[PDB]
């Protein structure tokens, strides 16, 4: 029942976009030999074990996802994302393409806007992964649209967070060199200067299966 | 700012309004009573609605129901809405009897009745129930136990409980005498003395006791034991 | 004024679901607390045994409900919503056996509960379930697991956590109580976790509730290895552990 | 200091009940004995029994006593209701509305009695100004007619004040009597634990 | 905030504790004609007063028939009273078909009173 | 005291019914005989039959009698409705609204009748001031015209007041008669 | 600069708590001891204990002291609540509703105490004008009764002001006490 | 001119930030040292330190300076919030309500400071009228009492105004600080 | 043309006439306000001539 407005814009969608504009910052940057993703994990205390609460989940052996909104919604969209990675894998024996997968999740998010008595999704996705047509890094909007980004951020204060990427990014960057330009876009962007194994980073890892980098592995890059 | 309209709306304070009004609805209806004894569980039900009809039969308006021979159920509130819960109570016993060939125990029936009352609270279209239910029994080996089901679940085991229009009055009268080890034949005469305190000499209080070593099954009021009421002491 | 918090599926201008936010305040208003803490090869839940704000049998009122013989859990908040949540968990954990053979995992149980909770959030079908709880239980990996879930979707999981009305005055105490065993002595594991974790658990509850903590008003449960049963610790052992504070 | 405050809550409560059980009923009959409801029309509010006007002067003195007794009695009753308003909550505040309605009526009666003191000053001040004009202009007869008419107006108004006094006393007693259960316990204490 | 919020819905309850929508129905039966019945030791007589709306009209029926030994007399609106008559007729006739004994009186009214209950909790159907 | 008070509650109720059945209809005939509805236009509100003006003096004295009796009759009726107001409850209080409309209507007429006592004093006071100016300025004829105009203005206003009296008596009587069942017994 | 400003926020808060725990209850008993609630009717608002009226003059000076001390105490309480209003948000501002209602009540009592200074000037000014008329027209006796009556009116007004002081002090104390939890922590996550 | 105009909007923005970071905190402490919140009751609002009244004259000139500095600072702040109001749209304008709430209170204090100019004229006008009457009617003592009380009234009003200055400055600073994110980008 | 609904744009226009008229009414009242200055200053000045030693 999220109807229109006289100005010609959905008001519930604009309200939903404010929720992703005030959550933890998610950041993905593509490269020429893989795609990387990062998320500022706001650790509230030492009681929450890091191996339970995560911001980087998998869809298949080559698809990575990132969350940027309502934590309670970080699982329902994941269940239908993995289900679509299975329904395509049952009929078609090969792997699910990212463009074929992102167009289905965008259709699922869309149906939660036109249906009566429902609420739009309070999150922004970041689907990334190795494909047979190169690499990809898409971003799903609560409105239902999707963009074929190259390097983007969706969390809190992204108007100036993207400014680091508009001036410190080249078309031909390796995945190992893109890690430090991503950490700089997190530590040197805003508060959270005590970045000591409090950042989750997933990579495509040059056509190998999706690898979730461990805390001590990121520590090698956290020294700079 | 008017947030107690539907049942699915939560108040900003944190309380759940539109369900707390039901307690003010059962506080204006007639009362019911029950208590533990060393020989059984004597029940009670006062129907303080004498000033308007005066044409009903003497022993017609009965508010004591039983799902089978050993579990009694009373009402406190809207008498119409309580019929639907008894239908769900007897059907719960019959469904449990088909699947398990035995009488349904007390600690598994109360948990299934409270779920039925609570299930109508969650809906945005169905109105919640308006009847507090007293469920009790008396085992042969173990002693009795009285479960009180009010609106919005909350099944609680008691030892004596009164609900109705004088719940803050009769509660002080039960804590005086330790009813846990007395009898049933003497408590029935003590119960009739309480009603006279708080309003006439009428036989509008129909009640039965589940056990008097009378095969430990739900009996009737047994008028001959009710007529020698100590109307003065 | 008539703000935007009427329905449950309607966002606010700033972007906050106020029907969920008010539901969390329902748990903080029941003034019933509980502490859960996982140590080495064990985990315990400490109840409070208080009526959700005479002749009430205190052995019946509780805040501990076993979902299965291996996975136990606690419940707080409104008594009506917490009872139905156990039935929506017992009928789910037992359904896992009939649909997958193995016993349900502790981490999978909480995530499957939150999936049904999230469905009632996006749809205006029913009212939110004003409750919370600490799902406890060991897994096949012979490791203890603890998980807490809010009225919204959450599968946080903590090595020591407090649920109830005093979550804003306990993290500063549980961190010290956990530090009183981690970076301290930490000699070995003589399978005496009960004398090591539960003693360092009941002490945490006494630092939260300023009362004397009567043994007849508190009941705990252990799911440690060699036991695996979510057994409610008897009254005599509770009163015995209360004297260990001296 | 803690003792004086609890003592204050006890002493007020007594005075409120004392006023409703004794002070208010006695005054009802008193004013009724002065302006009986059973009188036939026109026998009270007439002008048949009509330097300063000593006749009018004596009646205002009684009015000021009557005005005094009303504000003191209603003021403590009003304050008692104020101390009895429960904590503000959203929803289930039907009883505070009853309480608020009661405070509204008490303030209404209070402003009415309060304006009598100001009204008496205007009577003498305005009458004195016209009399000055009579001294300056002794042949304009309408000024003398104005004086005559003014006393008859004030005389009827005096009785209207006494009737309004009477009517205020009964409306307060009737309101509190009918709504007694909601003024003391507007929100039932949910007695758990 | 009162007197007009808790009035038009069969779901909301008043803060006092009275379902004011259903309470209007109890008063809605008072606008109808009078009726009276006398219970003797072995007989029951029902006196019903019809209402001639016009001189050219005919008095509408008040006392009905359900079975050989069961007869009702409505007092209220003819819209819902006719529906309960058909529900009471199909119920008692089914008892003489499914079994052979007559239908118990109190076991019949328990089904009719339940029909009122089903039309009290749903928000769509009124009382 | 409880007995004397209950007698008081009884005595008011008597006066209210007595006033509506006898006192009010009698006044209808009285004022109608003074302002007949069948009169042709202009035969009432005209000025052909109009030191101080002894003629206006005698007419104002009669007005005060009419004004006194009006306030007395309505005042007991107003109190009577208030004593018949049921306990305040949430919902199903349409009948108190009916009662409220009646109290409102009674207070409206009472306030209207109350201002006549102040207005008559103002007439003579204003007229005396202009007359003083005539003594100071004897050739400005408009002051003399003003004297003429004051009597003509008050004369028109006086009759409209009398018509308003007549009209108020019937509007109160007609309203209470039609809505009598809800004013006395608004609930059960 | 940051230190001196933060010191100010601490210093106000102390004065506010001190006022509810000490200054306000002490004044309640003080004014009550002057005009006891248990007095019989008419024993307060009477005239038995009644150039200018030197007796009335001394009483007004005492009134201004009561008025001065009241505005200062409530003003700091009001400012403290103002410093305690949370960031403006849509929804979940029930505690802000308590705060808004409280500011309204504090401002109402403050405005009430504020007009007494103007009212006292009006008393002498109005009385002087009438007195001028008595000097010009010494035989029209109604001017002299009006002066007398004016003092009797003011005498009543003085005492109704004192009861209003008493009643305001208790209404401020009981309201903040009952709603204390929502005044300090209206939202606080 | 278009460049100079955008520069003007920039020039306002500078003045607004300059006022909140420097001009406003300094004045908070300034007015506080004259009427300290920690003062014991009656030590501020007393009358111990109280032809024309030359003593009162000296106090009003300082007040007019305080009023002058207040209107100038707040006026640019109001303009600064006004230039930051977004394009008018239907819905999703909760932030403009915050902007509107801030301008209205700001306008209220400005109007409050504006009435001081009117307030100083009324004091002298009223005092002058009574003084004519005391010389003309020297035995009616209430006219002399009226002069005394007017000064006592004005003295109280002067200090409460200073308190009102203090309280307005902090409530204004506190409001913008808490709502800073929504005032610039609503 | 006035229509029911989908008339959000007339509100801006309504807002615009209101804002334009507000500024216009403000400037318009200055001509009357200037007369008040001279009238009040002259009136007080007459009092100075009548009471030359009252310094205020």
């Amino acid at each position: 029942l999220t109807t229109f407005s006289p100005t010609g814009k959905l008001v519930q969608i604009e309200y939903a976009l404010n929720r992703v504009s005030s959550s933890s910052p998610a950041l993905g940057i593509r490269a020429k030999n893989g795609v990387i993703i990062a998320t500022e994990k706001k650790s509230p205390n030492e009681l929450i074990e890091e191996n339970s609460i995560f911001k980087i989940q998998q869809i298949s052996e080559h698809i990575g996802i990132v969350y940027a909104g309502m934590p309670g919604d970080f699982r329902v969209l994941l269940k239908r994302a993995r289900k679509e990675a299975i329904r395509y894998s049952l009929q078609y024996g090969s792997e699910i393409l990212v463009k074929e997968l992102v167009k289905i999740i965008a259709s699922i998010v869309q149906e939660f806007t036109q249906t009566g008595g429902v609420r739009p999704f309070g999150l922004s996705l970041l689907i990334c992964g190795v494909d047979v047509y190169g690499y990809h890094l898409y971003q799903i909007d609560p409105s239902g649209c999707y963009f074929n980004w190259m390097a983007t951020c969706v969390g809190k204060d992204y108007q100036n967070n993207m400014s680091f990427l508009e001036k410190r990014y080249n078309k031909d960057i390796e995945i190992e060199d893109a890690i430090h330009t991503a950490i700089l876009t997190l530590k040197e962007s805003y508060e959270g200067v005590l970045n000591e194994k409090n950042i989750e980073i997933g990579v495509a890892y040059d056509n190998k299966p999706f690898k979730i980098l461990t805390q001590n592995e990121i520590k090698d890059y956290l020294i700079e | 700012a008017g947030y107690d309209l539907s049942v699915s709306t939560f108040s900003p304070d944190g309380r759940l309004y539109q369900v707390e009004y039901i307690y003010k609805s059962i506080n204006n209806n007639n009362t019911a009573l029950c208590l533990e004894c060393k020989d059984g569980i004597i029940c009670c039900c006062i129907n303080s609605n004498m000033d308007k009809n005066k044409m009903i039969k003497k022993n017609s308006y009965n508010r004591i129901y039983h799902v089978n021979n050993n579990i009694i159920i009373t009402y406190s509130g809207f008498d119409g809405d309580a019929r639907n819960i008894i239908d769900r109570a007897r059907s719960e016993a019959n469904t449990y009897y088909y699947n398990f060939h035995t009488n349904i125990p007390l600690h598994i029936l109360v948990n299934r009745i409270s779920l039925y009352i609570h299930a109508y609270t969650l809906y945005w279209h169905m109105r919640p129930f308006a009847a507090s239910i007293i469920i009790s029994s008396f085992n042969e080996k173990d002693k009795g136990d009285i479960y009180c089901i009010e609106p919005n679940g909350a099944c609680y085991k008691y030892s004596g409980i009164v609900i109705g229009k004088n719940k803050e009055m009769f509660k002080t009268e039960i804590e005086k005498k330790d009813y846990k080890d007395i009898n049933v034949r003497d408590a029935i005469e003590d119960i009739y003395k309480f009603i006279l305190t708080s309003n006439n000499l009428q036989n509008l209080v129909n009640f039965s006791w589940i056990c008097k070593e009378s095969s430990y099954e739900f009996q009737n009021i047994h008028e001959e034991i009710l007529t020698p009421a100590l109307n003065k002491a | 004024q008539s703000m935007y918090d009427r329905h449950l599926t309607i966002f606010s201008p700033d972007g906050n679901l106020y029907q969920i936010e008010y539901a969390i305040k329902a748990v903080k208003n029941t003034n019933i607390t509980s502490v859960g803490v996982k140590g080495e090869n064990c985990a315990v839940i400490i109840s409070q045994k208080k009526m959700a704000t005479k002749l009430l049998d205190y052995n019946n009122i509780t805040n501990i409900y076993n979902i299965t013989d291996e996975i136990g859990c606690s419940m707080v908040g409104m008594p009506g919503d917490c009872l139905s949540m156990v039935y929506k968990a017992r009928s789910e954990a037992s359904e896992f056996l009939y649909s997958n053979g193995y016993n349900v995992n502790a981490e999978t149980l909480c995530r499957n509960i939150c999936d049904k909770i999230q469905v009632y959030t996006q749809h205006a079908y029913m009212r939110l379930h004003a409750c919370s709880g600490m799902i406890i239980g060991i897994d096949e990996n012979n490791k203890p697991e603890l998980f807490k879930f809010d009225p919204s979707g959450f599968c946080a999981g903590y090595r020591a956590c407090v649920i109830g009305n005093k979550e804003q005055e306990s993290i500063s105490v549980l961190e010290r109580l956990l530090e009183k065993r981690k970076k301290k002595i930490q000699q070995e594991t003589i399978d005496e976790d009960i004398r090591n974790t539960t003693i360092l658990a009941i002490e945490a509850l006494q630092t939260i509730l300023a009362f004397d903590l009567k043994a007849s008003e508190i009941e705990v449960a252990i799911v440690s290895t060699k036991n695996r049963n979510f057994t409610q610790i008897s009254e005599k052992e509770i009163d015995n552990y209360l004297t260990y504070i001296a | 200091i803690k003792e004086e405050y609890n003592k204050f809550k006890y002493d007020i409560t007594k005075q409120a009940i004392e006023s409703l059980r004794e002070r208010i009923p006695k005054r009802i009959i008193f004013f009724n004995n002065l302006v009986n409801v059973n009188s036939e029309p026109g026998s009270i509010l007439n002008v048949n029994d009509l330097p300063s006007h000593k006749q009018i002067y004596l009646e205002l003195e009684k009015i000021k006593t009557y005005a005094s007794e009303l504000i003191e009695i209603i003021g403590n009753i009003k304050l008692w209701i104020q101390l009895n308003v429960p904590r503000i909550e959203d929803g289930n505040n039907f009883g505070v509305g009853i309480q608020e309605e009661a405070i509204q009526e008490l303030a209404r009666v209070e402003e009415s009695a309060f304006n009598l003191y100001d009204a008496i000053v205007k009577y003498y001040m305005e009458r004195a100004k016209i009399s000055t004009k009579v001294l300056k202009y002794p042949n304009v007869s309408d000024y003398q007619e104005a004086v005559r008419e003014l006393d008859e107006k004030e005389w009827i108004h005096i009785k209207i004040t006494i009737v309004d006094m009477r009517n205020n006393y009964i409306m307060l007693y009737d309101l509190l009597y009918k709504n007694w259960e909601k003024v003391v316990k507007p929100k039932n204490e949910d007695a758990h634990h | 905030m009162y007197r007009n919020l808790y009035d038009t819905d069969n779901i909301i309850y008043s803060p006092e504790g009275r379902l004011y929508q259903v309470e209007y129905a109890s008063e809605a039966i008072k606008q109808g004609t009078c009726a009276v019945a006398i219970k003797s030791k072995d007989y029951v007589v029902v006196s019903g007063l019809k209402k001639c709306i016009s001189k050219l009209s005919f008095p509408q029926e008040k006392i009905f028939k359900i079975d050989d030994y069961i007869g009702i007399s409505m007092s209220g609106i003819t819209s819902d009273a006719k529906v309960l008559t058909k529900f009471m007729q199909n119920e008692c006739l089914s008892h003489k078909f499914l079994y052979n004994e007559n239908i118990n009186i109190e076991s019949l009214v328990r089904s009719v009173a339940d029909k009122y209950q089903k039309n009290t909790q749903k928000s769509s159907k009124r009382a």
